[PDB]
C-alpha cells in the first residue's frame, strides 16, 4: 500500500488496493500541462482575472478568451486542456438554459456548480470514457450577494478566494496569508508569476451588486488597474 | 508504453497520448496554408500527384463546406472528406432551422465539439485531419478559424497546417496581411508555397488555390485558371 | 456507449476484490458517527476542512432526504451526493404511491440495491461510500448503515472512516440505552474527539439529529453551544 | 475494451467456470444453515453472522425470509445478493398467485429461480450470484418440502441437509441420525441444535448465535415463526442438559 | 448488450468453447436408453445418492405424452433444454392438431446448441442427449445430439463419464436375442450401465404414456444380474 | 344463436350443448362439437363469435398441457378457470375476444366445479348454468326443479325437460343435442339426445 | 508493439499512422491484378480471372453493377459483393427519385464515405478490397480506383500484385488513348496486364476478362466466346 | 486475444484463414458436372455400428432440380441449407418459376461474411462458416456445378474435390473428366476415387450420392440402387 496496483488500475477508474481512483488523480495533471494561472476573489460587490498567452502574432486576440459567459448573470472562467474547457461550458450553458425552461428563473451559481459537479462525477464511475481535466464560476446571488465555487474533475466542490492551474497551491497560500477588489486580484495573479503584465497580458471580469450581469471588462480599464498597482 | 492504447486513458503525468500521436500524422502531411487579409480569406494547397496516371481534380484538398464558406484540410484525408461532410450537415442544419447562413465562428465551435467528441472514448480514435474554415459577409467582414485534432479552434490572421508547418509559418509572419487585396495575395501564397516544398523527396505536385472575399461577393470560388497559372510563374521565377 | 462486463470479479478465495478495495476507501474517508439514543438519533461527522478560504456554509455532509430521515457518509463526496439524488427519489417515488413518509427500512432497501447494482452492472466501479441512515417511526428511532456491497445492518451506535475501530470501542465504553438525545450528542463529539487532531470548531464538525420534532441540522450556533463544557 | 475484459462466462482448460466455482469457494465461508424435514413440519437452524457489537436487531429475522403465505427461505453467501434474489422469488410468486388465483407449488419457484441464476453464469458477461439457499416451504400437492441451491443453478429434495461453514461434517452428522418417516418438531429441534452445537467453533454456544423457524400448519393455516429469546434459551440449555445424561 | 464472440476458431480449426462443452460433457452422470422393437428402456447413473435425499426432485427422466429423453452434464442446461423442449412440442400440438415426432423436437434441441457456439457472448451448453419416443406408427426410436449439434439415430448407445467402455459393451452386446422382451431389454440396460456404477429407470411402452420404476424391481434385477456377474 | 347448459351435482358436473353450426340462414354442420378436452377432469364450453372461439379454447389448452407438463400433474379447475379468466379479461386490448363459456372440473379436494363466464370475463361459480337465447326459457325450469342433492338420472330428466322446452317453445332449429358428465373416474360420454 | 498497435483499427501508433489500415492494403496488394484505362468515347476493364482450380471455372472478376457502370476486384472478394449491392442500390434509388443514373463521381463518393466509417469505429475492420470503377455518363467516360478509403480520378490505373510494371507500360502509353477507337483501347490494356504474368503464362480465352461501356453501347462482360475477337489481335509477348 | 475482424499483415482475416482449416477436417466430396446431369458424392464415415446410418444426411435436396454437397461442420449447414431452401421457395413463390443454381449460390455466400459483433441485430454470427459446398443443378442453362468456400468465394466447376481427401482426389478429377462423359460414367469414377480415398470399406452402407437430370427431379438413390452400381465397385 502506499503505492500498490493490481491490473488495469492505472488504465481505467476502478479502485487501486488503497483506495485511490488513479485516472482521477491523473486528470489534475492535465490542468498543469495548460501551464495557465487564474486567480478568482470576491468582495461585498466578484472577480476573476487570468493570463491571455498570446505566443503565436498570428493569432486573432478576439478569440483567445479563457472568461466565458454562461448566461446573463453568471460567468466563469476555466483552465486546464482547451477543448474540454469549451466542453463544459457548452455544458454549463445548456443546464443554465435548461434550469430556466423548467423552472421559470435563472438558475442558482451553486445549483450550476453543484449540477456540473453531479456531471463530471459519472466519468470517474463509468470505465468507457476519460474525466474532462478542466472551472471556477461567478454571479450575484440573492440573499448571499457575490458567490464563488470552483468545480474539479473529481467532481467536488464553495470559496471566497481561489486559484486554479500550475500556480494554485502558491497563490492559495498567499491569499490565504492575505484574507486573515480588483486589486487583491491582480496583485496575487502578479506575485507568483513575476511577470508584471501588461494589459494585453491578462483579462478580467467583473459581476457587481450594482450590475448583476457578467461584465468583460475592455484593454483600458485593466491598464487603469495594472498602473493604479504601478503607483502602488 | 501500456498508456497510449486508448484515447480514454491518461498517462501519469497528465497526457492523453492518441490525440498526441494524431498530431504528429497531421504533420506528415503536404503543407496547406490560408491567410486572411483586410477584405477576405485565401487558401492555397501544395497537392501532390503521385503518379502521372492520375486525372486532375482527384484529392481535393479545398472543400466547400456552405455556399459562403471554405475549407482546406490536412492529413488522413479519408477522415477530411468526413468532417466536410459534417461541416456540410451543421451548415445546412443553421440554414433550415434558423433561416440565414451560418456565422463562422458557430460553425467552427459546432465542428469543433464534433472532432472533440471523439477524444474521450476508447470505443473511437481521434480524427487524423486539421483543417481551416475562411468565409466572407458583409456583416461579419473575413475570418479564418483552425481546428486541430484535439478539438481546439482559434482565429487566426494567417495559418499554415500540416509537415512544413514552422517554415511557412515564419514566411507568412513576414507579411503585411492585413491591408493588402487579395489579388495581391495570391502571389505570396503562391511564393510560400514552392519555398517551403520538398523537391528531392516526393515530387511531381499540382498548386491547388481558392478565395473567398468581396471580390467574389462572399460566394466561396476557386481560383481562374490565368490567375492560378501567373502566380505559378512569378513564384518559380522568385524560386529560382 | 458503455462496457457491458463486470469489473468486480471473484477472487480464487471468493472476495469481491473490488467491494473489499472500495472499503478502504471508505475506511480512509472523514470519520462519522451515528448514535441512537432513547428519544431520538444523532449523527455527527468531522469536516476535514481547513484552507480557510473555502465558504463552509456550502457543502453538507448531513443532508437530509425526508422530514425526518437524514444521511451521512463516509468516502467520497460525489458518489455520497449521487446517493442522495436517488435516495430523494425513490422516497418520492414512495410518497407518489403511498402517500406516506417512507418507513426507514425501505429507504435503506431501495437504496442499498442501488449501491448492488453497481457491483455487477457492465463497466461500472462500486461506490465508494458507507452511509448511516437514521429515522423516526412509530414511535420508535432506526440507525442503518449500508455498505458499497450494497449490505445494510442496523445499529445503536457506530463509527466510520479514520480509526473507525477505536470508535466502534469508544462507543462500545459509553453506551447504554436510557441515554436521551443531547447526551448523545455529548458523547458523539467525544466520540469524534479521539481522531480529531486539533482544535474543534463549529466549522469543522457538522452535526444532526432526528427527534419526534423532525431532521434537522444544528446551525453554527447550537453546535458551538454544545462545544461549550466540550 | 478487450485488454479489460474479464470474461467470467468462458470455459476453463478442463470445461470449468471459474466464477461459478470461486462462488462456491465464497460460500464454503458462509454461515452453517441447517433445515430438517420431519413428518409434521420442516425446520431451520443457522449461525446468526450479526455476531454481536452494539447491533439493534430491528427485524424479526436477519436470514429468513418469507416468499409468500406458504414458504421461507434461507440464504448464505453475499448478503447484498441475497436480498437480489429474494426480492425477486417473491415477484415470481406473486405472478403465480395473480395469474392462478392459487399459491405457487414449491418446486417451481426454485427452478424458475435456478433458471435465473443458470441464465448469469452463460451469457452477459456479469458476475454470478454467490449464494446458496435452502427452501421450505408446504403446498397441497407434497406437503412439507425442502430444497437447496446453488449458483451453477442446481437443486434436489432432501430430508436433511447443511450449507455454509463446516457443511460437509453438519451433513455427516445428519446421516447417522435421521429417522425417516419418524421425526417430530420436538426431535428435531434437539437434533438440529445437536448439530449445531459440534458445528460452531466460536465462543461454545449462547443465546443467539442462530435463528431457528418452524414451518407448521394449523387450522388449514400455513404458520411460519421464528423461536423469541425464551424459546431458543430453553432449547439449549435444557439439552446441554442431554448431553450431560449422556455419561 | 454484451457482444463479444467467446466461441472464435483457434490456429487449427477447433472451436475451444466446443472442445470444452464436450469436457463438460464428459464429467457428468453417464445415461443409456436401449431400444427394443415395441420398447425402449432408458437408464441413467446417479451422481452422489445421499440417503436423506427426496428422490422426486432428483429424477433425470416426459416432454410429451409420447416423448422422454436422457442427457449428461451440467444439470441446469439439460432442464433448461427440456423446457425448452416442451413448449415447442406445444405449439407443434397448437398448430398442427396432431402429437409430436421425434425428429422434429430432436432436430429443434440439435439446433438449439449450435446457435449458442455462434452466437455473441453466449458460451456452449455443455450437455449431450439421447431422446426416446414413440411414433404413430409404432415405429421405436432412440437418436443423439451433441454440444457440436451433430445429431445421428442410434440403436442403444451411452454418453457422458466411460461413455467409451459402455459403447464397446453395447457394440458387442446388442443381438436380437438381447433385446427380444421387455425384460430382457431392461435387464441390457442394468448390464450396461453396471461396467462402470445405483441407477434410475423408467419404461415406455406403446400408447403407455411413460411409467417409472420403482427400484424394488431394479434391485432385484440387479441382484439377478450381479450374482451372475459374480459366477 | 348456440346454447350451452350445464348442472352441477353432489359429485358430478353434468354439460351439454348444442351440436349445430350455422351460417346466416342455413346451417352447415349438424355433428359439431363444442366440448374440448382440456385435460383428464376438465372440459370448457366454448361458444360465441366465430374464430375466437376456436383460436381462444385451444390456447388455453396448449397451456394447460403443458403445465401438464412442466409439473407433471394437472390444474386444478379454480386455477385453470382463474386462468381463463385472467387470459380472456387481458378485453380492452387490440385483441378482444367475444366468446361465451362454461368450464366443467372435477377435483379431488374440492369435488365438482361449474363456473359461468361471459365475454366480459366475469367470473360467476353457480350450481346451474347455461348460455345463448335458449338460456333464458330453460333456468326458469332449472329454478323449478334443480335441488342440491339431485342424482344423475334426475339430471338426466330435467335435462330432457330443458331440450324439450327448447323443441317446443324456441325458434331455432335445435335438434341434436350432446351431452357428457365428468366425475371422479374422469369424463364419460353419454348417447346423444335427439328429437 | 508490432503487436499491440495491430490489433485494432483505432489505435494511433506513434509514428502516426494505422497498422490496421496499412495492412488492408495488403489484401490488395496480393490479389489477381487488373487493368483499367479510357478513351474518350469507352471505358474498358482487363482482368485477370482466378479459377481456384482446372476443372473450376473462372472468378467473375467483373460485376454488373448497372448498365452503365462495371467495377474490378483485387482482394477480399464478398467485401466487394457487398459494395457492388450499395452501388446498385444507390444507382436505383437516384433512378427512383430523379429519374437519371446517378453520376459516377458522386456514387464514388459515396463509396469512400461508406469505407471510411468501419476505418474509425472500435471492433470494426477496413473493406479489405481495392476497386476499378468504369462507368460512363453525361461527363464522359470514367476510371477510379478507391480500404484506407480513398479514391482517386484516372486516365489509366492497375491495381492489384506485381502491379508496378502494368503502371510504367500504363505510364508509357497513356498519351495515346484518348484517341484510340474501341478495339486498340482493349489491346493496350490487354499488353498492360499481360505485363505482369509470369514469362510462360499467355493470355487464353478462358483466363482473361474484359467489360466494355461507351457513347451507346451499354454495358457487357467479355467472356470465353466473346474474348475471341479482342484477344485477335495480338502483338505477341 | 483479437477481434474476429482483424487483419494478419498478409491481408487475410485470421479467422478466414482458420475455418479454410477447419474445412481439412471433413468429410470427402464428389461432385461432377454432366450434360446428362450433376451427379454428387460424400462419404459417411460410420464411426459405430451402433449408429444408424440413414440418419446421417450429407446430401440435400435444395428443390426439385438443385442438390448439394457438403464438407466440413454440418451444423453450420443446418442453416445454410435452410436458408437456401428458402431462398429457392421465395424464388417460386414470387415468380412462378425455378430458381437458377447462380442466384442461389450468391445468395447462400452473402451470408457468409454477414458477420460480426458490433453491428449485430439481435444474436447473428460471430464467426465464419467452417463449411465448403458443392451446388449441382439444372435450369434453364442446364446441367452445372458451383463452389463455395469460408471466404464467400463462389464460382463455376466442372468437377471438385472439397476437404479432407480434397487434394489427390482433385488431380484424380482432372484425371477422369471429358465434357462428354455420361452421368452412369461420372457415378462410376465417383465411386472409384471415393473408394481410393475411403479409410473405411465401401458398400451402401457408408456413403450417400444422388443426381439431378434435365429429365427427371433429384434422386437420392437407395440401399439397393446403390448395391447395383457398387457391385462394379
Amino acid at each position: 500500500s502506499r503505492g500498490s496496483s493490481a491490473g488495469f488500475d492505472r488504465h481505467i477508474t476502478i479502485f487501486s488496493p488503497e483506495g485511490r481512483l488513479y485516472q482521477v488523480e491523473y486528470a489534475f495533471k492535465a490542468i498543469n500541462q495548460g501551464g495557465l494561472t487564474s486567480v478568482a476573489v470576491r468582495g461585498k460587490d466578484a472577480v476573476i482575472v487570468t493570463q491571455k498567452k498570446v505566443p503565436d502574432k498570428l493569432l486573432d486576440s478576439s478569440t483567445v478568451t479563457h472568461l466565458f459567459k454562461i448566461t446573463e448573470n453568471i460567468g466563469c472562467v476555466m483552465t486546464g486542456m482547451t477543448a474540454d474547457s469549451r466542453s463544459q461550458v457548452q455544458r454549463a450553458r445548456y443546464e443554465a438554459a435548461n434550469w430556466k425552461y423548467k423552472y421559470g428563473y435563472e438558475i442558482p451559481v451553486d445549483m450550476l456548480c453543484k449540477r456540473i459537479a453531479d456531471i463530471s462525477q459519472v466519468y470517474t464511475q463509468n470505465a468507457e470514457m476519460r474525466p474532462l481535466g478542466c472551472m471556477i464560476l461567478i454571479g450575484i446571488d440573492e440573499e448571499q450577494g457575490p458567490q464563488v465555487y470552483k468545480c474539479d474533475p473529481a467532481g467536488y466542490y464553495g470559496f471566497k478566494a481561489t486559484a486554479a492551474g500550475v500556480k494554485q497551491t502558491e497563490s492559495t497560500s498567499f491569499l490565504e496569508k492575505k484574507v486573515k477588489t480588483v486589486e487583491t486580484a491582480i496583485t496575487c495573479l502578479s506575485t507568483v508569476l513575476s511577470i508584471d503584465f501588461k494589459p494585453s497580458e491578462i483579462e478580467v471580469g467583473v459581476v457587481t451588486v450594482e450590475n448583476p450581469k457578467f461584465r468583460i471588462l475592455t484593454e483600458a480599464e485593466i491598464d487603469a488597474h495594472l498602473v493604479a498597482l504601478a503607483e502602488r | 508504453t501500456g498508456y497510449d492504447l486508448s484515447a480514454s486513458t491518461f498517462s501519469p503525468d497528465g497526457r492523453v497520448f492518441q490525440v498526441e500521436y494524431a498530431m504528429k500524422a497531421v504533420e506528415n502531411s503536404s503543407t496547406a496554408i490560408g491567410i486572411r487579409c483586410k477584405d477576405g480569406v485565401v487558401f492555397g494547397v501544395e497537392k501532390l500527384v503521385l503518379s502521372k496516371l492520375y486525372e486532375e481534380g482527384s484529392n481535393k484538398r479545398l472543400f466547400n463546406v456552405d455556399r459562403h464558406v471554405g475549407m482546406a484540410v490536412a492529413g488522413l484525408l479519408a477522415d477530411a472528406r468526413s468532417l466536410a461532410d459534417i461541416a456540410r450537415e451543421e451548415a445546412s442544419n443553421f440554414r433550415s432551422n434558423f433561416g440565414y447562413n451560418i456565422p463562422l465562428k458557430h460553425l467552427a465551435d459546432r465542428v469543433a465539439m464534433y472532432v472533440h467528441a471523439y477524444t474521450l472514448y476508447s470505443a473511437v480514435r481521434p480524427f487524423g485531419c486539421s483543417f481551416m474554415l475562411g468565409s466572407y459577409s458583409v456583416n461579419d467582414g473575413a475570418q479564418l478559424y483552425m481546428i486541430d485534432p484535439s478539438g481546439v479552434s482559434y482565429g487566426y490572421w494567417g495559418c499554415a497546417i500540416g509537415k512544413a508547418r514552422q517554415a511557412a509559418k515564419t514566411e507568412i509572419e513576414k507579411l503585411q496581411m492585413k491591408e493588402m487585396t487579395c489579388r495581391d495575395i495570391v502571389k505570396e501564397v503562391a511564393k510560400i508555397i514552392y519555398i517551403v516544398h520538398d523537391e528531392v523527396k516526393d515530387k511531381a505536385f499540382e498548386l491547388e488555390l481558392s478565395w473567398v472575399g468581396e471580390l467574389t461577393n462572399g460566394r466561396h470560388e476557386i481560383v481562374p485558371k490565368d490567375i492560378r497559372e501567373e502566380a505559378e510563374k512569378y513564384a518559380k521565377e522568385s524560386l529560382k | 456507449r458503455g462496457y457491458s462486463f463486470s469489473l468486480t470479479t471473484f477472487s480464487p478465495s471468493g472476495k469481491l476484490v473490488q467491494i473489499e478495495y472500495a472499503l478502504a476507501a471508505v475506511a480512509g474517508g472523514a470519520p462519522s458517527v451515528g448514535i441512537k439514543a432513547a428519544n431520538g438519533v444523532v449523527l455527527a461527522t468531522e469536516k476535514k476542512q481547513k484552507s480557510i478560504l473555502y465558504d463552509e456554509r456550502s457543502v453538507h455532509k448531513v443532508e437530509p432526504i425526508t422530514k425526518h430521515i437524514g444521511l451521512v457518509y463516509s468516502g467520497m463526496g460525489p458518489d455520497y451526493r449521487v446517493l442522495v439524488h436517488r435516495a430523494r427519489k425513490l422516497a418520492q417515488q414512495y410518497y407518489l404511491v403511498y402517500q406516506e413518509p417512507i418507513p426507514t427500512a425501505q429507504l435503506v432497501q431501495r437504496v442499498a440495491s442501488v449501491m448492488q447494482e453497481y457491483t455487477q452492472s457492465g463497466g461500472v466501479r462500486p461506490f465508494g461510500v458507507s452511509l448511516l441512515i437514521c429515522g423516526w417511526n412509530e414511535g420508535r428511532p432506526y440507525l442503518f448503515q449500508s455498505d458499497p456491497s450494497g449490505a445494510y445492518f442496523a445499529w445503536k451506535a457506530t463509527a466510520m472512516g479514520k480509526n473507525y475501530v477505536n470508535g466502534k470501542t469508544f462507543l462500545e465504553k459509553r453506551y447504554n440505552e436510557d441515554l436521551e438525545l443531547e447526551d448523545a450528542i455529548h458523547t458523539a463529539i467525544l466520540t469524534l474527539k479521539e481522531s480529531f487532531e486539533g482544535q474543534m470548531t463549529e466549522d469543522n464538525i457538522e452535526v444532526g439529529i432526528c427527534n419526534e420534532a423532525g431532521f434537522r441540522r444544528l446551525t453554527p450556533t447550537e453546535v458551538k453551544d454544545y462545544l461549550a463544557a466540550i | 475494451s478487450r485488454r479489460y475484459d474479464s470474461r467470467t462466462t468462458i470455459f476453463s482448460p478442463e470445461g470449468r467456470l471459474y466464477q461459478v466455482e470461486y462462488a462456491m469457494e465464497a460460500i464454503g465461508h458462509a454461515g452453517t444453515c441447517l433445515g430438517i424435514l420431519a413428518n409434521d413440519g420442516v425446520l431451520l437452524a443457522a449461525e446468526r453472522r450479526n455476531i454481536h457489537k452494539l447491533l439493534d436487531e430491528v427485524f424479526f429475522s436477519e436470514k429468513i425470509y418469507k416468499l409468500n403465505e406458504d414458504m421461507a427461505c434461507s440464504v448464505a453467501g453475499i448478503t447484498s445478493d441475497a436480498n437480489v434474489l429474494t426480492n425477486e422469488l417473491r415477484l415470481i410468486a406473486q405472478r403465480y398467485l395473480l395469474q392462478y388465483q392459487e399459491p405457487i407449488p414449491c418446486e417451481q419457484l426454485v427452478t424458475a429461480l435456478c433458471d435465473i441464476k443458470q441464465a448469469y453464469t452463460q451469457f452477459g458477461g456479469k458476475r454470478p450470484f454467490g449464494v446458496s439457499l435452502l427452501y421450505i416451504g408446504w403446498d397441497k400437492h407434497y406437503g412439507f418440502q425442502l430444497y437447496q441451491s446453488d449458483p451453477s443453478g442446481n437443486y434436489g429434495g432432501w430430508k436433511a441437509t447443511c450449507i455454509g461453514n463446516n457443511s460437509a461434517a453438519a451433513v455427516s452428522m445428519l446421516k447417522q441420525d435421521y429417522k425417516e418417516g419418524e421425526m417430530t418438531l420436538k426431535s428435531a429441534l434437539a437434533l438440529a441444535i445437536k448439530v449445531l452445537n459440534k458445528t460452531m467453533d466460536v465462543s461454545k454456544l449462547s443465546a443467539e448465535k442462530v435463528e431457528i423457524a418452524t414451518l407448521t400448519r394449523e387450522n388449514g393455516k400455513t404458520v411460519i415463526r421464528v423461536l423469541k429469546q425464551k424459546e431458543v434459551e430453553q432449547l439449549i440449555k435444557k439439552h446441554e442438559e442431554e448431553e450431560a445424561k449422556a455419561e | 448488450s454484451y457482444d463479444r464472440a467467446i466461441t472464435v476458431f483457434s490456429p487449427d480449426g477447433h472451436l475451444f468453447q466446443v472442445e470444452y462443452a464436450q469436457e463438460a460433457v464428459k464429467k457428468g452422470s453417464t445415461a443409456v436408453g436401449v431400444r427394443g422393437r415395441d420398447i425402449v428402456v432408458l437408464g441413467v447413473e446417479k451422481k452422489s445418492v445421499a440417503k436423506l435425499q427426496d428422490e422426486r426432485t432428483v429424477r433425470k427422466i416426459a416432454l410429451d405424452d409420447n416423448v422422454c429423453m436422457a442427457f449428461a452434464g451440467l444439470t441446469a442446461d439439460a432442464r433448461i433444454v427440456i423446457n425448452r423442449a416442451r413448449v415447442e412440442c406445444q405449439s407443434h400440438r397448437l398448430t398442427v392438431e396432431d402429437p409430436v415426432t421425434v425428429e422434429y423436437i430432436t432436430r429443434y434441441i440439435a439446433s438449439l446448441k449450435q446457435r449458442y457456439t455462434q452466437s455473441n457472448g453466449r458460451r456452449p451448453f455443455g450437455i449431450s442427449a439421447l431422446i426416446v419416443g414413440f411414433d404413430f406408427d409404432g415405429t421405436p426410436r432412440l437418436y443423439q445430439t451433441d454440444p457440436s449439434g451433430t445429431y445421428h439415430a442410434w440403436k442403444a448407445n451411452a454418453i457422458g463419464r466411460g461413455a467409451k467402455s459402455v459403447r464397446e459393451f453395447l457394440e458387442k452386446n446388442y443381438t436380437d436375442e438381447a433385446i427380444e422382451t421387455d425384460d430382457l431389454t431392461i435387464k441390457l440396460v442394468i448390464k450396461a450401465l453396471l461396467e462402470v456404477v445405483n441407477i434410475e429407470l423408467a419404461v415406455m411402452r406403446r400408447d403407455q404414456s411413460l411409467k417409472i420404476l420403482n427400484p424394488e424391481e431394479i434391485e432385484k434385477y440387479v441382484a439377478e444380474i450381479e450374482k451372475e456377474k459374480e459366477e | 344463436m348456440e346454447y350451452l347448459i350445464g348442472i352441477q351435482g353432489p359429485d358430478y358436473v353434468l354439460v351439454a350443448s348444442d351440436r349445430v353450426a350455422a351460417s346466416n340462414i342455413v346451417q352447415m354442420k349438424d355433428d359439431h362439437d363444442k366440448m374440448f378436452k382440456m385435460s383428464e377432469k376438465i372440459l370448457l364450453l366454448c361458444v360465441g363469435e366465430a374464430g375466437d372461439t376456436v383460436q381462444f379454447a385451444e390456447y388455453i389448452q396448449k397451456n394447460v398441457q403443458l403445465y401438464k407438463m412442466r409439473n407433471g400433474y394437472e390444474l386444478s379447475p379454480t386455477a385453470a378457470a382463474n386462468f381463463t379468466r385472467r387470459n380472456l379479461a387481458d378485453l380492452r386490448s387490440r385483441t378482444p375476444y367475444h366468446v361465451n363459456l362454461l368450464l366443467a372440473g372435477y377435483d379431488e379436494h374440492e369435488g365438482p366445479a361449474l363456473y359461468y363466464m361471459d365475454y366480459l370475463a366475469a367470473l360467476a361459480k353457480a350450481p346451474f348454468a347455461a348460455h345463448g337465447y335458449g338460456a333464458f326459457l330453460t333456468l326458469s325450469i332449472l329454478d323449478r326443479y334443480y335441488t342440491p342433492t339431485i342424482s344423475r338420472e334426475r339430471a338426466v330428466e330435467l335435462l330432457r325437460k330443458c331440450l324439450e322446452e327448447l323443441q317446443k317453445r324456441f325458434i331455432l332449429n335445435l335438434p341434436t343435442f350432446s351431452v357428457r358428465i365428468i366425475d371422479k373416474n374422469g369424463i364419460h360420454d353419454l348417447d346423444n339426445i335427439s328429437f | 508493439f508490432r503487436n499491440q498497435y495491430d490489433n485494432d483499427v483505432t489505435v494511433w501508433s506513434p509514428q502516426g499512422r494505422i497498422h490496421q489500415i496499412e495492412y488492408a492494403m495488403e489484401a490488395v496488394k496480393q490479389g489477381s491484378a487488373t487493368v483499367g484505362l479510357k478513351s474518350k468515347t469507352h471505358a474498358v476493364l482487363v482482368a485477370l480471372k482466378r479459377a481456384q482450380s482446372e476443372l473450376a471455372a473462372h472468378q467473375k472478376k467483373i460485376l454488373h453493377v448497372d448498365n452503365h457502370i462495371g467495377i474490378s476486384i483485387a482482394g477480399l472478394t464478398a467485401d466487394a459483393r457487398l459494395l457492388c449491392n450499395f452501388m446498385r442500390q444507390e444507382c436505383l434509388d437516384s433512378r427512383f427519385v430523379f429519374d437519371r443514373p446517378l453520376p459516377v463521381s458522386r456514387l464514388v463518393s459515396l463509396i469512400g464515405s461508406k469505407t471510411q466509417i468501419p476505418t474509425q469505429r472500435y471492433g470494426r475492420r477496413p473493406y479489405g478490397v481495392g476497386l476499378l470503377i468504369a462507368g460512363y455518363d453525361d461527363m464522359g467516360p470514367h476510371i477510379f480506383q478507391t480500404p484506407s478509403a480513398n479514391y482517386f480520378d484516372c486516365r489509366a490505373m492497375s491495381i492489384g500484385a506485381r502491379s508496378q510494371s502494368a503502371r510504367t507500360y500504363l505510364e508509357r502509353h497513356m498519351s495515346e488513348f484518348m484517341e484510340c477507337n474501341l478495339n486498340e483501347l482493349v489491346k493496350h490494356g490487354l499488353r498492360a496486364l499481360r505485363e505482369t504474368l509470369p514469362a510462360e503464362q499467355d493470355l487464353t480465352t478462358k483466363n482473361v476478362s474484359i467489360g466494355i461501356v461507351g457513347k451507346d453501347l451499354e454495358f457487357t462482360i467479355y467472356d470465353d466466346d466473346d474474348v475471341s475477337p479482342f484477344l485477335e489481335g495480338l502483338e505477341e509477348r | 486475444d483479437r477481434g474476429v475482424n482483424t487483419f494478419s499483415p498478409e491481408g487475410r482475416l485470421f479467422q478466414v484463414e482458420y475455418a479454410i482449416e477447419a474445412i481439412k477436417l471433413g468429410s470427402t466430396a464428389i461432385g461432377i458436372q454432366t450434360s446428362e446431369g450433376v451427379c454428387l458424392a460424400v462419404e459417411k464415415r460410420i464411426t459405430s455400428p451402433l449408429m444408424e446410418p440413414s440418419s446421417i444426411e450429407k446430401i440435400v435436396e435444395i428443390d426439385a432440380h438443385i442438390g448439394c454437397a457438403m464438407s466440413g461442420l454440418i451444423a453450420d449447414a443446418k442453416t445454410l441449407i435452410d436458408k437456401a431452401r428458402v431462398e429457392t421457395q421465395n424464388h417460386w413463390f414470387t415468380y412462378n418459376e425455378t430458381m437458377t443454381v447462380e442466384s442461389v449460390t450468391q445468395a447462400v455466400s452473402n451470408l457468409a461474411l454477414q458477420f460480426g459483433e458490433e453491428d449485430a441485430d439481435p444474436g447473428a454470427m460471430s464467426r465464419p462458416f467452417g463449411v465448403a459446398l458443392l451446388f449441382g443443378g439444372v435450369d434453364e442453362k442446364g446441367p452445372q456445378l458451383f463452389h463455395m468456400d469460408p471466404s464467400g468465394t463462389f464460382v463455376q466447376c466442372d468437377a471438385r474435390a472439397i476437404g479432407s481427401a480434397s487434394e489427390g482426389a482433385q488431380s484424380s478429377l482432372q484425371e477422369v473428366y471429358h465434357k462428354s462423359m455420361t452421368l452412369k460414367e461420372a457415378i462410376k469414377s465417383s465411386l472409384i476415387i471415393l473408394k481410393q480415398v475411403m479409410e473405411e470399406k465401401l458398400n451402401a452402407t457408408n456413403i450417400e450420392l444422388a443426381t439431378v437430370q434435365p429429365g427427371q427431379n433429384f434422386h437420392m438413390f437407395t440401399k439397393e440402387e446403390l448395391e447395383e452400381v457398387i457391385k462394379d465397385i
